[PDB]
């Protein structure tokens, strides 16, 4: 992924901002409101059966933390992305099939997140500089099945 | 197919827009534009610059068409039928184009109505647009 | 959304097709399970193997819900509104797993119509089977 | 990609039999009448009008020709299909901004003509590996996107 010198800065001052506690369980949270089909993947979570029995499952908030501990690393080595997830590829690709549109659906739920936390600070530049990293992280996933 | 829960979902949320239409129809569009070049292609005489005069002038149809949608979300085909003639079959908008602009207004609206976009009604308002989205791409004239 | 050309070849198609639906229902079923494996995960107590009873007597089944669908292609949510419970709400179904789907029924229909698979043809039943599939795929209840 | 021998011998034994001539056209014929949109980037082509103009077009026929050609070279190189579709990836990716799907998409159009073309002969087993080819073709095809 290439983040303009003036793209990163966006990116990490708005990211040291993020409640690394809270924005992966809502980001995992939404996905799984919003494109239910992607439960089947986490039916050993628990109750899912409405969105706020997702929103409010501990396993889906705690997993969230892994997850956005993750885009995290991503963001930390932009240099060396798919590398970074080469071990999470296997897992996704090999093991779980996970379609990779899924991959997708979920770095752009995070944007809406991230979008709907910082409101008129996400402006269109940073959320620009967002969408690389995430597409990034994304064909990082998807790697193995290429 | 929107669920009852959906067209109420989508008549809350959209109706809380109203005056904000240009607005943020042309604030999904510079999104759309910075975040996925690509896009452009399809503007070729328009100047999209930041703060452009047809950006905004072109965002508030967009969001009025949306506006007329959700008054005739029971019947989008033939409400939207101009529009998916335009589309569809004279500007052949690849169908990718479309989900871009969905999820940036998806972002927009995430951005300015906080207590509004819950998840329920983030997922009413994905299925709003990709109905709208299927209609503006589909040839059933 | 489905235009009058693309109902009239839908019906003329699946109307030829006749009483070989259930059969193409079932090597449809059978070719996806060969070329795409991960769509077995659905279908765990199946005996999936070539020719096996239950993947033909679902395959008739698939064929006879297409077969309803043919003839309420005006009120398909209505119709498919059970199947759509089963596999939008219950299953779960990843929508992929539908393209799939549709695809080898396409493949199965160009391998036993050589005569009538024409370009016009494959577009309209496309077109009904993406649209059924966003039916069985909708949670509109 | 992987293909296993009983797979990338079937493919070949098929692959002997069909019409270089032609079968390139009709794909690129059926995507177009089956996926309008793509109409969009053959202006310079003519006619596409209606079903019988799209298939009969000179330009369709000729240009299908070159496309059948890449994927006859493709199947020569089985095990390098990102090498091999390195040039067309650039052109497709940054030049032509062809959105991936429609490598996809184009992929599965041929198999419905393959199937066209060789009916009973065109069976599951054999389907089953000649995905395994236009999926390999497609990423390939999509690589500068990664
Ligand atoms: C797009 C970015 C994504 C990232 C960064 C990501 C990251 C992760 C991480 C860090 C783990 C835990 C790894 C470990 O246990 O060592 C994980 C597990 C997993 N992920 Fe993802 N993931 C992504 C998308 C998805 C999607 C879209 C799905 C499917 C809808 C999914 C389904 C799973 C499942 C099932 C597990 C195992 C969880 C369990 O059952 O305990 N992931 N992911
Ligand atoms: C939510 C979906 C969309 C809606 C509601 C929508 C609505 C509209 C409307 C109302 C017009 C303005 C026509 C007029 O002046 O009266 C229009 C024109 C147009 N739209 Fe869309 N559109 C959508 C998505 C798209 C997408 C995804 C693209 C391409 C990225 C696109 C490209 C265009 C173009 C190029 C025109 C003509 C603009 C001009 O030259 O003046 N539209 N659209
Ligand atoms: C055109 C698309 C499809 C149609 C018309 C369709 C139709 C049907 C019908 C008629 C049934 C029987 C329902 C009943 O017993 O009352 C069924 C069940 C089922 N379908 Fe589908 N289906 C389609 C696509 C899919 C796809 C893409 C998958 C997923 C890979 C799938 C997975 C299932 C499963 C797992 C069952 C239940 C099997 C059992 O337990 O007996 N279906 N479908
Ligand atoms: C997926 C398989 C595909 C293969 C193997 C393929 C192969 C080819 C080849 C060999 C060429 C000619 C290269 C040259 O001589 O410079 C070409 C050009 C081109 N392709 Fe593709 N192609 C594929 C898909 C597509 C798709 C899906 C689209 C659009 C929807 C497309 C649009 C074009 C265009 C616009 C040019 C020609 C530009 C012109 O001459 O005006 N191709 N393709
Ligand atoms: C660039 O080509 C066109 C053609 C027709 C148009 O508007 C008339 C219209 C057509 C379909 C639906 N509503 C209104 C527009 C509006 O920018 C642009
Ligand atoms: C209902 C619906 C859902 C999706 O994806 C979530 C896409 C299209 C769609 O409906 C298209 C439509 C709407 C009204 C009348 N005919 C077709
Ligand atoms: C008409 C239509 C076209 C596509 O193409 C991808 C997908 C879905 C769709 O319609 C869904 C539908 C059908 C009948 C009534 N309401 C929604």
């Amino acid at each position: 992924v290439h983040l303009t010198p003036e793209e990163k800065s966006a990116v990490t001052a708005l990211w040291g901002k993020v409640n690394v506690d809270e924005v992966g369980g809502e980001a995992l949270g939404r996905l799984l409101v919003v494109y239910p089909w992607t439960q089947r993947f986490f039916e050993s979570f628990g109750d899912l059966s409405t969105p706020d029995a997702v929103m409010g499952n501990p396993k889906v908030k705690a997993h969230g933390k892994k997850v956005l501990g993750a885009f995290s690393d991503g963001l930390a080595h932009l240099d060396n992305l798919k590398g970074t997830f080469a071990t999470l590829s296997e897992l996704h690709c090999d093991k779980l099939h996970v379609d990779p549109e899924n991959f997708r659906l979920l770095g752009n739920v995070l944007v809406c997140v991230l979008a709907h936390h910082f409101g008129k600070e996400f402006t269109p530049p940073v959320q620009a500089a967002y969408q690389k990293v995430v597409a990034g992280v994304a064909n990082a996933l998807a790697h193995k099945y290429h | 197919v929107l669920s009852p829960a959906d067209k109420t979902n989508v008549k809350a949320a959209w109706g809380k827009v109203g005056a904000h239409a240009g607005e943020y129809g042309a604030e999904a569009l510079e999104r759309m534009f910075l975040s996925f070049p690509t896009t452009k292609t399809y503007f070729p005489h328009f100047d999209l610059s930041h703060g452009s005069a047809q950006v905004k002038g072109h965002g508030k149809k967009v969001a009025d068409a949306l506006t007329n949608a959700v008054a005739h979300v029971d019947d989008m085909p033939n409400a939207l039928s101009a529009l998916s003639d335009l589309h569809a079959h004279k500007l052949r908008v690849d169908p990718v184009n479309f989900k871009l602009l969905s999820h940036c207004l998806l972002v927009t609206l995430a951005a300015h109505l906080p207590a509004e976009f819950t998840p329920a009604v983030h997922a009413s308002l994905d299925k709003f647009l990709a109905s709208v989205s299927t209609v503006l791409t589909s040839k059933y004239r």
